RNA sequence: GAGGUAAAGCGAAUGAUUAGAAGUCUUGGGCUUAACUUAUUCUCAAACUUUAAAUAUGUAAGAAGUCCUUGUUGCUUAAUUGAACGUGGACAAUUGAAUGAAGAGCUUUUAGUGGGCCAUUUUUGGUAAGCAGAACUGGCGAUGCGGGAUGA
RNA sequence: CCUAAGGGGGACUCAUGGAGAACAGAAAUCUCCAGUAGAACAAAAGGGUAAAAGUCCCCUUGAUUUUGAUUUUCAGUGUGAA
RNA sequence: GGUUGCGGCCAUAUCUAGCAGAAAGCACCGUUCCCCGUUCGAUCAACCGUAGUUAAGCUGCUAAGAGCAAUACCGAGUAGUGUAGUGGGAGACCAUACGCGAAACUAUUGUGCUGCAAUCU
RNA sequence: GCGGGGUGGAGCAGCCUGGUAGCUCGUCGGGCUCAUAACCCGAAGGUCGUCGGUUCAAAUCCGGCCCCCGCAACCA
């Protein structure tokens, strides 16, 4: 057909990733891991500092952050809670050149999560990865290749899709 | 601000990989260890069982390597299996077993080692290698070659392996990647493996899906419904198929609906022929004229 | 300039010659060749130096870069 | 102090060819060597096992032994006032057949065939090769080829 | 077959290096000043290089060979496949390039010597040296004779 | 100097740059893209290496036993190493 | 002629930017009971071939395209170099005799070929 | 050719054997005194000569360079 109206070009979420970088370990990291597990229904993974920095108080190869990747319907559910906190309002700068975007949330209990003294309050980063069907050709082991220029995501299409599909405004 | 990367020097000094490596089809490290023969076994070839899976087919070729290219000894495909009584699930684990059995029987018949090394006739799922007969030819030895496919316990490539081994070929292997192997108590549950050989896993799914989600069962198992094949009828399908393969494993090629010249003439209607020198030069002269 | 170079020669050991070149300035073209390339629209200025027309590469960029080029 | 280690002086000799790094093509491993074959020795710098010493790089010798992954090759080495027979064990990556021998065996076959043809015909042919002889007499026509006179040219500068 | 010196190259990688110009200012100064990017421009490398000689260097040019048949084995092959060494048969002075060959092969035993030096060319240190240190060949030493008046 | 920095298998891809995400900035962690190696490989320098020889995971002790053959230095002795 | 599996040589095959592609094949593509692996069925595993799509992969074509490869009354018998002389020149160096002989440059051409097996409007 | 030194305003530690710059005096603020000194309570002040390198980490370990003070320079 050679047409951009084709149904294998429909944009859709590949994955939302949930980052909580606290600058230390022990209690705060455990509590952030717990808030990610509650929110996402999954066990997260902790990340380590790639080198000691004294200005940050951070120390090389030490557990600092925590994140979790969610893909599927639960990804769009967590995204829609996040945008209701953001009030369906984003900026142009939030969108990467490739056609991804994200934002941040300063408190998880704002996402419909009951406060617990055992967890406290934690900020959170969102990042949604956009894609189209056929992304496997760059992921699979055998015969791995690249994506055609038209099939690539970009800032323009991702913004248009976002505004149309969420009934939201993007501020230049 | 940052130097542009794709320069002419970068391209000039670029060394391209082997053609079949840049297509992501050949692991040359593995191929080297698979192919190279003991130099004191001078022209004696090493034979590989090439097992490849597509989205719709299973490819099993017995291959030997040569300077001008690999030479196929025998080949078997899963799309041959309708002739033996298997129509659906042509990428089953069980179709993999059947194709391994087919390629084994076909090779042994081409070699004249049919009655010697008849393999495992009563299939029970046990682990077993083909042993050599006394005062006889040694078994045909082949080495499993799975390409870029990952070694996981339960994978279909080892189903083709199991079929080929039970078919009479001597294929060295350990049982710890078959469906049925338990890594804690390192032994093989021969019942689970023999269930996998006869489509028992698909039969169980048929029964449970019929009893739990009838509409999904209707969509997934449409071909079994239209042929009126219940979950009770699968094991006889695979057993009859094994008997049919053992009775007549000779290769039968599709009777070609068109000869080579018809296929060629009908495909040449669709190949953009390149331009000539004069045509490209005239295009340049015109594109200059429009720029004036 | 000949006298200026004549004076500089005495500052060097050994022998040196003062030669008048046939070429246009510091270009590798003879004066007539340079005038022909200039009047044919095949040279543009680049500060103290020039750039010459290429009949290789992308034709659109060549035509834009030398707009006064007389294709022959 | 001086330095005379095993691979000293091999900076360029053991380098891979430009844009010829990486994996060895499998034709290297599919060749068959027999006792009596004549082989050229060339070290591959990416195969550190079974390497020749730098002395044998670029030398040609006879195969005398065949093992799993290597051949034994006989090389004559000038040591003082005589040759010493050397025996070097080389993995096949460092070895290649010599092409002059294949040419010579072809000539053996051709000589036999020509001799048989002459014997069936009833005559004798000459099988020895000959060096290039002086040319014989000839006549050159001047049709459309009148001799054209050349002269030395005057000196010109172009600077 | 092998090689990376001579030469060459640097709008080719590494490193060095003169000059403008067009952009970028989102990046730091005072229309600039430097930086950055792009296309250019002058000049270089014993311990840089895509390329790459000449001289020098490895190997072969058959009888211990070639072809046909099929013997041995505990090695090798799925094998009746090979591998190595063979029986029997055939191929004869062009037995498989040139030129030469006071013949070829083999052994024992023992002297002196283990300060060198010179010339052409290549070449290192040094301002240089009838200086000091290497490479190949020829010499002197060990050698008179004709020439260079005289002179290793 | 190293029980792994030795052996085997597997999965992955490095320097760097660009564009994005609460606190967060030149430097924290998260995302995608480009990336012929511009990284890494105990230690000098040269050579070698990209579905690896690099990074990470799993299992290990062939860094074992017997005594011959060979290469370099070379007298074709010894030692060292291979 | 198309395509697939396994290849040989390993850019005439690579790279950028467009476009086109019937049949089959390949592919993307659907699902998670089972073997299996994940922070995540994304990759890996398994099941269906059933609901779809040539959009992407893949193949071909286009570009005074980059790169690569090849050629030459291109440069140049130049640079360099073996041998020779009681040759020239204060010397650095140069010519001649008998030989060998580059690279850059310039211009033009090309842009995978192919083995085994299977299959196809 | 060597050897030591280079750290708050001054004179010195810390080096060695990497993870914190310590001492006395001085400077500044307040107090006591009619005032000053002494005395009392407080506070600042050395990115370690400099350019690099290694190290997860440099005053420290590893080179070049700069300044200061010294030792050796013999047989005729
Ligand atoms: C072209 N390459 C040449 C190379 O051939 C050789 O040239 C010699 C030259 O040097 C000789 O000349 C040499 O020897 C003579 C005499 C003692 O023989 C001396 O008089 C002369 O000064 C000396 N240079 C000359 N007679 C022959 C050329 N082939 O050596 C010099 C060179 C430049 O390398």
């Amino acid at each position: 057909s050679d047409k951009s109206q084709n149904v294998m070009r429909e944009l859709r979420i590949e994955k939302l990733v949930l980052n909580i970088c606290v600058g230390e370990s022990g209690d705060r990291l455990t509590r952030a891991a717990k808030v990610l597990e509650q929110l996402s229904g999954q066990t997260p993974v902790q990340s380590k500092a790639r080198y000691t920095v004294r200005t940050f108080g951070i120390r090389r190869n030490e557990k600092i952050a925590v994140h979790v990747t969610v893909r599927g319907p639960k990804a769009e559910e967590i995204l829609e809670r996040g945008l209701k906190v953001k009030e369906y309002q984003l900026r142009s700068k939030n969108f990467s050149a490739t056609g991804n975007f994200g934002f941040g949330i300063d408190e998880h209990i704002d996402l419909g999560i009951k406060y617990d003294p055992s967890i406290g309050i934690y900020g959170m980063d969102f990042y949604v990865v956009m894609g189209r069907a056929g992304a496997r050709v760059t992921r699979r082991k055998r015969a791995r290749s690249t994506i055609g220029n038209s099939h690539k995501t970009n800032k323009e299409d991702t913004i248009q899709w976002f505004k149309t599909r969420y009934d939201a405004e993007v501020l230049d | 601000m940052q130097k542009e990367f794709r320069t002419s020097a970068y391209h000039s000094r670029f060394q391209t990989p082997f053609r079949r490596r840049q297509e992501g089809k050949t692991d040359y490290y593995q191929r080297k260890r698979l192919v190279t023969q003991h130099k004191a076994k001078y022209n004696s070839p090493k034979y590989r069982l090439v097992v490849r899976f597509t989205n719709k087919d299973i490819i099993a070729q017995i291959v030997s390597a040569h300077i001008t290219g690999d030479v196929v000894f025998t080949a078997a495909y899963a799309h041959e299996l309708p002739r033996y009584g298997i129509k659906y699930g042509l990428t089953n684990w069980s179709a993999a077993y059947a194709v391994g059995l087919l390629v084994a029987r076909r090779a042994l018949q081409k070699l004249g080692l049919d009655e010697t090394y008849t393999g495992v006739e009563e299939v029970e799922g046990e682990f077993e290698l083909t042993e050599a007969v006394e005062d006889g030819p040694r078994p045909f030895k082949v080495f499993l070659d799975i390409g870029l496919q990952r070694t996981t316990t339960g994978a279909r490539v080892f189903g083709v392996l199991k079929g080929a081994s039970d078919g009479g070929l001597y294929v060295p292997h350990s049982p710890n990647r078959f469906p049925g192997w338990d890594i804690e108590a390192e032994e093989l549950d021969a019942e689970l493996l023999r269930k996998y050989i006869f489509g028992g896993h698909v039969a169980e799914y048929m029964e449970e899906l019929l009893d739990d989600d009838e509409e999904k069962y209707k969509s997934i198992f449409k071909n079994y419904i239209e042929e009126e094949i219940e979950s009770e009828d699968v094991e006889e399908i695979y057993a009859n198929a094994h008997e049919a393969i053992r009775a007549d494993p000779s290769f039968k090629p599709t009777e070609k609906k068109f000869t080579k010249e018809q296929y060629k003439a009908e495909s040449k209607k669709y190949r953009q022929q390149k331009l000539t020198r004069a045509e490209r030069q005239a295009k340049v002269a015109k594109k200059i004229a429009e720029f004036k | 300039v000949i006298e200026g170079l004549r004076r500089a020669r005495y500052k060097f050991p050994g022998q040196q010659k003062i030669i008048i070149s046939k070429k246009w300035g510091f270009t590798p073209l003879n004066r007539d060749e340079y005038i022909a390339k200039k009047t044919n629209g095949e040279v543009i200025d680049d500060g103290a130096y020039v750039k010459f027309l290429s009949r290789k590469g992308n034709l659109e960029a060549n035509l834009q870069q030398f707009p006064n080029y007389q294709y022959s | 102090g001086k330095s005379r280690g095993y691979r000293s002086g091999t900076r360029y000799a053991f380098q891979r060819d430009f844009k010829k790094h990486g994996a060895i093509p499998l034709s290297t491993y599919l060749k068959v060597y027999k006792v009596g074959d004549i082989v050229d020795i060339k070290a591959n710098g990416s195969i550190q096992k079974g390497m020749p010493h730098k002395y044998y790089h670029g030398k040609t010798g006879i195969v005398y032994n065949v093992t799993k992954s290597s051949v034994g090759v006989i090389i004559n080495k000038v040591v003082g006032n005589r040759y010493i027979e050397k025996r070097v064990n080389l993995r096949v990556e460092h070895v290649k057949h010599s092409a002059c021998r294949q040419e010579f065996l072809n000539r053996v076959k051709s000589n036999a065939a020509k001799k048989r043809e002459a014997k069936a015909n009833g005559e004798t042919v000459y099988l020895k090769r000959q060096a290039a002889k002086p040319r014989g007499s000839r006549i050159i026509s001047t049709e459309g080829n009148i001799p054209q006179t050349l002269a030395p040219v005057a000196y010109e500068t172009f600077i």
